């Protein structure tokens, strides 16, 4: 496989080091990719909020600090057809939709849009990111596409990307994930309808700090 | 040496279907599939691999397993499943969160076709292999949705058995 | 160290239980017994699980009377080798023969011992023999007889027990899981098959 | 491809040697494999008694002494799926089905049932191998899995097991072979419904005694 | 020198006593013993002073008539070890298994010996236990019975002499001063506590 | 101030060690003394299964070895006068008290009174230190006299006393702590009627093994 490193950095240290049980494979829930499907994003320090060890150790701590090894697997059949684009964004804020200009009138997302949580969200306008931003260059971000007749999987090695070298992991979701299927998904009648899609992250290098009991 | 288990031993099953897992594209994106114990000499799917039977002859027993699936269906078909180890201790898991924040594997089916998990420290509840739908079960037209998995399993080098005793499984 | 061969099947266990009358009219006396190693299940199963074998035997006899109680009373073990003919009644000639091994002994002695070789003409006992002459693999036989003059009015009650010794296995094969039905035949029951595995509720449960 | 050498022992010699026309690549014909299909088995030595050079050397003969090479395909197209269980069993004794315990009331196997000859036999219950065990511990013998997903071949190298070095080839099968399907032929409607299997075997390094004109 | 530990604990006591019976429509038999060393008051006063112990064991069998006099009967004493399921008849199969040891020997003969090695799957017994599953360390059991083939009429008295041997002890404690109540419990009487020192008349006195 | 050091060994290691957030002197709350008290007696790993990283840390896995730094002041005037006996028991049971031989009649003692969690448990019966057995000779074990004209403080550096190197921190409490006074307290009027004792614990040599998420 091909491995797309993310601005060229390593994620490196800098506080406890776990460095024993959170290093490890955590496998999320496959998402069902149709025909008329539109997209998925993830915040990512908050997937992991509520999974096990690494939830325990970011939820009773203060200050956080770690990378990521992303894994998006995405298995169909060799007579399925269609492409995703698989893209980090660092700093993915989320837009509201609407068309009212006052502050307390104009619409604004809601916590579960923000913050989808383990399960992810599903976008309503893919063509502007549901952002104003159109993705035709959203290539601008670390991303590879899942082609699916030349490979199945994809890998994004992240780096930790902010202004302050620690931040907290429950009220400031660092970078997102944005799978978007650009080619729609095609099949033969008799084929399996549905398409799984796999992730697993591993938080490399993490670093707590200030743990409230 | 490794040895089909028998994880399908419920009822209305003929004999050989009883050593395989049915894996489907009806069921849904996350669910769980399969689930079974560890301890090699109680009565379970542990009782029809090779283990288990010599494990019956000796009262006591250490040492670490391994549990190796395999899975036959098309060339065309992919998905990603999560095999999950939770220690003694609690009970089954409830969700696919709870189950990741465990032991687990990620295994697919675009580059691997045979997963091999590897069990620590049992002794004479004993753990728990719970097996989840990760992603689904993407199949492309003219092809069967429905696929199977055959569950092995053996000891380790570190498997140490003691007391010699006669079995039960005869009469 | 207690799972190698030679501590899996080292251990005397009960092989055979012969009876004894010594009568009147069914002036019998004698008790032969012919030897094989697969009488109880459980030896049957153990030796089984391989396909050849090779070993040396201990023999112990142990020898009450009807309610329990001892008298002395001599005894003749007698080892007919395979090959050689077996005694027909009380006092035939198959008794005074020279090649046949005997063991004379008290009812109030301890009890007998004797042991026996490999004495198989091929290079190992096999228990699967796929063709046609079972196969020609044999023991022997062990009768026993009052040694006395007058008619003893006793019935006694022999056991015996065998040890194996310096044990070698080859080609390993699965334990039976099906029940038994004959003794020199892998017979199984084509109805009413057993599953290695006790039914449970669900696949998704751990019971 | 893999070989599976069984038991680690490369058949040898120890009484004439062919050499020639003997180690020669014997194609037995394919078995249609087809959903409700329940395994095959084979007895060797007397597989190729009535088949040329071999044939003629095993039958003319009185003791006999040879290893064997053997090949097993199943070419499926890549639609199909299931799985084979091909296995070597040293002195595959059939049992007999029936519930009598009386001696010559008890049922037995016939000669075509205990020597198939060189078109094989079909099991009746392949979860008990017809011979009261179970073969999920079948294992236990050398042995490959045919995936049909993953290879299309098998190829088992078995030296002479024997208690004695020489044994006549009409009256003693040394061994057998075993292919169990034990995931079952499944395919879409349109395709082929029944897929072939072929064995050639090659009988390494043989011996023959005492013929009789 | 007869201070240590090996000599404070090696000495033949009698731990045990067995009865048997072997009668008519209570034909038992048999008689199990499960196997304690906290059977009388000396031996658990001077075990519970020490909290870790490991050591093998002699085992000796007097048997007697309920009068006195010995005749020659076969006895099977048989030694079933922790895990393995107690005899449940007379003739039960659990007597012909060949996992469990077993000693045959008559009545005219010396009594009879065995030594039972350490068998605990811990680094060794703990008779205090704080916390949650009586702990279990069990030594396992001494099932016998008279081997025959018509009911022996008599009944038996056998008596179980144990001695201790390689001890080694750990984590010493006090000694139990007050009175017992139960056996795998060191319950004491709350009302009338007894003393660890008798009364005398004043303190300014030497009675 | 003078340190016994139980059995003469020092608690050593053999799993993971959290050597940072574990090694902090845990304080448990005072006890009142007082002229009619009896004594007090703390089951030790179950003390701290309740209190912040370490009862989360051995509550969540399966096996536990540690040893203990224990610390007891017991701060009063110069005007008051008693005596106090601290003593460490491995494997301390706690008895019944009842006058019944029978099994299912026989009292036991309850959950709160073997395992009284962080607030402690006080003596019934002193004399015979609540087991049937005088505490005259319980100067057997390691122990300090509080005596409270020559010091007020005592320290046991405890290794862990067990017959399998790793057990459950729930379900076995290891060894106890008993504080008794052996000589009451005694006071002139006008002073304070009751002397607070304050115990510190600290976890030396931390090992935890087979968390449970």
């Amino acid at each position: 496989a091909n491995i797309v490193l993310a601005y060229g950095e390593w994620p490196e240290y800098c506080p406890t080091r776990p460095d024993v049980s959170v290093n490890r494979f955590y496998t999320l829930d496959s998402k069902m990719w149709q025909e008329n499907s539109t997209g998925w994003y993830w915040k990512f320090p908050d997937v992991l909020n509520k999974t096990g060890v690494f939830g325990q150790n970011a939820q009773f701590h203060y200050l956080y600090r770690s990378g990521f090894c992303l894994h998006v697997q995405c298995n169909a059949s060799k007579f399925h057809q269609g492409a995703l684009l698989v893209a980090v964004i660092p700093e993915f804020v989320i837009a509201g939709r609407g068309s009212n200009t006052k502050p307390n009138e104009a619409p604004h997302p809601g916590f579960t849009t923000t913050f989808p949580g383990t399960t992810g969200a599903t976008f309503h306008d893919p063509y502007v990111l549901d952002s104003g931003v159109p993705l035709s260059q959203a290539l601008i971000y670390p991303h590879q596409w899942i082609n699916l007749r030349t490979n199945n999987c994809a890998t994004v090695i992240v780096p930790y990307i902010n202004a302050v070298p620690f931040d907290s992991a429950i009220n400031h979701s660092n970078f997102g994930l944005i799978v978007i299927p650009v080619s729609p998904l095609k099949y033969s009648s008799g084929a399996t309808t549905a398409i799984p899609i796999t992730i697993t992250i591993a938080p490399l290098n993490s670093e707590f700090g200030g743990l409230r009991q | 040496v490794e040895t089909i288990l028998e994880v399908n031993n419920t009822t209305e099953a003929t004999g050989l279907t009883r050593l395989l897992i049915p894996v489907s594209s009806q069921n849904k994106a996350d669910e769980l599939c399969a689930a079974f114990m560890v301890d090699p000499g109680r009565i379970g799917p542990w009782q029809s691999t090779l283990v288990g039977q010599i494990c019956r002859y000796y009262t006591q027993w250490s040492g670490s397993l391994k549990v190796t699936f395999m899975f036959t269906g098309s060339f065309m078909a992919t998905g990603k499943m999560l095999v999950a180890y939770s220690p003694p201790g609690s009970a089954q898991p409830a969700n696919r969160e709870t189950a990741m924040l465990g032991t687990h594997v990620i295994w697919d089916f675009g580059l691997q076709s045979s997963v091999s998990l590897v069990i620590p420290w049992i002794s004479n509840t004993a753990g728990v292999v719970t097996l989840w739908y990760q992603t689904n079960y993407v199949v492309p037209p003219e092809t069967p949705g429905e696929a199977y998995i055959i569950a092995m399993g053996a000891a380790q080098d570190n498997f140490t058995l003691k007391i010699c005793k006669d079995t039960d499984e005869v009469t | 160290l207690e799972t190698t061969i030679n501590h899996f099947f080292s251990r005397s266990g009960l092989v055979g239980v012969v009876n004894l009358t010594d009568g009147g009219t069914d002036t019998t006396g004698y008790a032969t017994w012919d030897i094989d190693i697969m009488g109880f299940v459980q030896l049957r199963r153990k030796c089984e699980m391989f396909t050849y074998m090779r070993f040396n035997a201990e023999f112990t006899f142990v020898t009450t009377t009807k309610n329990g109680e001892a008298r002395p009373y001599m005894l003749q073990y007698m080892y007919v080798p395979p090959g050689a003919p077996k005694p027909t009644g009380r006092d035939a000639f198959q008794w005074q023969t020279a090649t046949n091994p005997s063991v004379f002994v008290k009812l109030t002695d301890p009890p007998a011992q004797v042991s026996v070789p490999f004495m198989s003409p091929a290079s190992a006992y096999q228990w699967f023999y796929d063709g046609y002459p079972c196969p020609n693999n044999m023991m022997g036989t062990f009768a026993v007889r009052v040694v006395s003059r007058e008619a003893s009015q006793l019935k006694l009650q022999t056991r015996v027990y065998m040890k194996l010794k310096h044990v070698r296995a080859w080609v390993p094969r699965p334990i039976r899981s099906q029940p038994y039905l004959l003794k020199n035949f892998p017979n199984y029951d084509s109805s009413k098959i057993t599953n290695s595995a006790r039914d449970r509720s669900s696949i998704k449960q751990a019971n």
